[PDB]
């Protein structure tokens, strides 16, 4: 029987608000250390963001930001945060729409209720060895339907430069659309959302989010719990067609739901017709 | 596109 | 005598800071914006690729000798506290480069005084003859760092044409922070012809050298009560005196009316 | 000089 170990207390050596340890009681290999953590995301070469104070729309809250009435909250309908920084019932979490948060322009104060996903990581995490899919993250701690868990940061590029990247499991495209649109690549330089794998039963959302800027080609993304998450539970996202598309024919899903929609049956299955 | 995109 | 704002920062900072007036009626002042972080109304592209950051291999606490970032200002300049060594040159200051996220280092190295932010309790008052001003509500002993001078960032052209020149800072081609419509509890700091706090250039989590951000540490040990202030220098006082002239009070003060008064008896 | 008062290091 092989112990678990505790291979890393840190794996974010002490950037985020509190500490991801790492564990593997699978196999004997060591902490991944193939990138550089960062806790926010980083440029390698010039991306132009819109950071002009004076273009921020911004609200006028002499509240908590809790009416009807701030701006912010009206950008994207309304603000979609309850009073615990969890995501409303009604969130839609098939379609999300793009939630603006508040910013430096802002009359509010630091802790109001529309800034959720600029003050961190809260829920504790951990990156496990898994017995099929490399690395994951798993919750240690029940962590209830709309959460922000942790955003996806990574290294921002454009399209063009995504297109010849040689590893490509850890590309996230910004915008689904034609023309200027920019990726996060998370091969070299990320955070602990790089370990999350793809679940064709998925427990999390992500959600394009403005925090400091509000330059659209530049979304951060924030991934919240779609339902009650439970403790131990592996923590996953639907990486979607585009990735699935070129990566199937290199390896299959092992997810292992029955909804698996990805694994060498599913698509053997599909191929008969 | 060329390579695999994760996207929304 | 009252307390007019419990938080002028609006808990932007890592602790508040209270306003008071036992002078005068005059309220907490808002004809500004307060903001934590260098704020940008023209395109400046700051450098932020990573790969042009020099930064350490350290896997100790960045204590040793052998850190880059402490080299790139000859040593590192921090004590163990997160003090500037009694050795630091409080004339003329070198340029402090802190650890950043490309070092190998943790967060709590010890290299990153300035990015970790506000440690110390400070007060914003009224004055009796300089309007508002800063001053500390615990003791600070000398080589701590206090605040950083908060603004927007602009061109030294643009400098030149601000109607209110009261909170200009140079940079150093050269740029300024122009604290008057967007700051920190910096702008109220006061200038005294006998200081207590020197302002310090430091690179944190850019090495973009047109932008270094200006750090305030304690040049001696400073007492309960005691007013902040620095010597906001000759760039300041030669435009300056032609409008109003130094109240700081000392006996060493070479702005007020009489020593300038004195100076033009050159004859 | 220049047309504006600027504090310095
Ligand atoms: C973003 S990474 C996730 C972290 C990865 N497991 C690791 O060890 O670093 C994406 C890669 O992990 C693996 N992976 C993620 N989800 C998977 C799944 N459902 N089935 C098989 N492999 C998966 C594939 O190598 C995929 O390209
Ligand atoms: C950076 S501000 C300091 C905050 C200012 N006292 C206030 O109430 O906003 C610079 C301005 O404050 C005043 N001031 C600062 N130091 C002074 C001094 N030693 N003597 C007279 N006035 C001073 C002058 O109006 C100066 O232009
Ligand atoms: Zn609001
Ligand atoms: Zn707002
Ligand atoms: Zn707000
Ligand atoms: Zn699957
Ligand atoms: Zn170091
Ligand atoms: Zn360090
Ligand atoms: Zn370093
Ligand atoms: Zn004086």
């Amino acid at each position: 029987i092989r112990t678990e170990k505790i291979i890393c207390r840190d794996v974010a050596r002490g950037y985020e608000n509190v500490p991801i340890p790492c564990v593997n009681g699978v196999d004997g290999e060591p902490c991944p250390e193939d990138y550089k953590y960062i806790s926010e995301n980083c440029e390698t070469s010039t991306m132009n963001i819109d950071r002009n104070i004076t273009h921020l729309q911004h609200c006028t809250c002499v509240d908590d930001c809790s009416s009807s009435n701030c701006l912010c909250g009206q950008l994207s309908i309304r603000c979609w945060y309850d009073k615990d920084g969890r995501l409303l019932q009604e969130f839609n979490k098939i379609e999300p729409p793009l939630i603006f948060e508040c910013n430096q322009a802002c009359s509010c104060w630091r802790n109001c209720k529309n800034r959720v996903v600029q003050s961190g990581i809260k829920v504790r995490l951990q990156l496990y060895r898994t017995a099929k899919m490399g690395w994951g993250v798993r919750a240690l701690q029940t962590i209830p339907q709309g959460t922000f868990i942790c955003e996806y940061v990574g290294e921002l590029i454009s399209d063009a430069e995504a297109d010849v990247r040689e590893d490509d499991s850890y590309l996230f495209d910004l915008d689904n659309k034609d023309g200027e649109v920019y990726c996060i690549d998370a091969r070299y330089y990320g955070n602990i959302s790089r370990f999350i794998n793809h679940l064709c039963d998925p427990n999390i959302i992500p959600v394009r989010v403005f925090m400091l800027h509000q330059d659209l080609r530049f979304p951060r993304i924030a991934f919240f719990s779609s339902r009650d998450i439970r403790t131990g539970e592996e923590l996953g996202f639907d990486y979607g067609d585009r990735f699935w598309d070129i990566k199937s024919k290199y390896f299959t899903c092992q997810c292992g739901s029955e909804k698996c929609k990805h694994s060498a049956e599913a698509i053997a299955l599909e191929q008969s017709r | 596109k060329q390579t695999a995109r994760m996207s929304t």
